[PDB]
């Protein structure tokens, strides 16, 4: 069903599929530490899980494979997914990350918050678009662990959704008015923020494990178990 | 697994 | 000001082709490694010398010698690892199942046991190895693909420069791939295709750095002073 | 002082 539809239909079934932007529990009144604060970006990060996954079924494609594979393409991305969120809705905060509406942190950890910081300037200079975006963040949830899983069946259908989704880019592009020679540059330009992405994520993974192991933040059971899912 | 459940409904 | 944006297409394919380093060998003992500390001797001492090789081929990508030496330091220390991993995959493509360290160092997954976390990162080589076998990828799309590395890996973490070059490089992927014949949208999505296993080759580094990290603190075998100082630069 | 440093300098 996915592989039929054409390039205006996917980007509204992406559209039609966002997930909703959380509150933190964010109060300025209250102090924090950096232990209860990073504990506000863990106790949101799980909110948002239970809404990603059920985005994740309506992104085209994604329920055609066995729930062993839907499971891994999750456990594999869901950081870079809640990443490129991130730097989505902080695009036009110069300097900082809107982490939710009440929750909007300046580099005032450090180290992937300045990656993060830096991937949404390169989305604001680049104009990156809502329709672009959303092709972006199902392109991650396809591509991120499909060389990790005949499960050789499974993969060649992920292929064919994510030649669909760059059809889709491309479609974007053109009706936007590029030459074909700056689609082709912007095209490579987003696909390669997807490596930053992917950095940033394994980055972040580790110190979420150390932050395990510590035993100061508090981590919900959902994310205790995507954390074991990267050993 | 919490995963596992969650996607099932 | 750049000669790098100056060159045609056919230009820049063979500046990047005629940079190639060689392939070197492993130390000549007919003994297939079947421990850590034999397994690691070989590979780090192979990564020691193919790093000497990168640093000669790096300062010959055009483009890259116009930045300052700190950032060529830096894209160097973010990349190193990502493109030892790549020309691994790329001489392992006519050997399946196999990864060709060095014409005399094929190693297959069994042997990735004998050291730490090896068999998880054998297995995402050989995939990806496998991967670029079933696309059929050319030689000169291979070296387009190494340079990307090398100037996007570490490009964000610093500009307009590196971007015109990168624009440059994506030029030259689309010129080989209309002039071996591909249509219109075989040549979008196949440059797609290319560029998301840039994604898997970092997460392959972003593992390797941390088992080799790991090996580094159970000192099992001593580390070239270089190959610490390139490690220590993800720490 | 490091080697990447010098090495870069050939
Ligand atoms: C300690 O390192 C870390 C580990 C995890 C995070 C992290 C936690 O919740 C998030 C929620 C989002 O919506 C978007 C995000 O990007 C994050 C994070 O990045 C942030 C820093
Ligand atoms: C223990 O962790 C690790 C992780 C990676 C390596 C390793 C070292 O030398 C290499 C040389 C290559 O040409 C290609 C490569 O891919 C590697 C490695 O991958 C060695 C030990």
């Amino acid at each position: 069903l996915a592989l039929s539809l054409t390039a205006d239909q996917m980007v509204s079934a992406l559209l039609d599929a966002e997930p909703p932007i959380l509150y933190s529990e964010y109060d300025p009144t209250r102090p924090f530490s950096e232990a209860s604060m990073m504990g506000l970006l863990t106790n949101l990060a799980d909110r948002e899980l239970v809404h990603m996954i059920n985005w994740a079924k309506r992104v085209p494609g994604f329920v055609d494979l066995t729930l062993h594979d839907q499971v891994h393409l999750l456990e594999c991305a869901w950081l870079e997914i809640l990443m490129i969120g991130l730097v989505w809705r902080s695009m036009e905060h110069p300097g900082k990350l809107l982490f939710a509406p009440n929750l909007l942190l300046d580099r005032n950890m450090v180290e992937i918050f300045d990656m993060l910081l830096a991937t949404s300037s390169r989305f604001r200079m680049m104009n990156l678009q809502g329709e672009e975006f959303v092709c972006l963040k199902s392109i991650i949830l396809l591509n991120s662990g499909v060389y990790t899983f005949k499960s050789l069946e499974e993969k060649d259908h992920i292929h064919r959704v994510l030649d669909k989704i760059t059809d889709t880019l491309i479609h974007l592009m053109a009706k936007a008015g590029l030459t074909l020679q700056q689609q082709h540059q912007r095209l490579a330009q987003l696909l390669l923020i997807l490596s930053h992405i992917r950095h940033m994520s394994n980055k972040g993974m580790e110190h979420l494990y150390s932050m395990k192991c510590k035993n100061v933040v508090p981590l919900s059971d959902l994310l205790l178990e995507m954390l074991d899912a990267h050993r | 697994k919490i995963l596992h459940r969650l996607l099932q409904e």
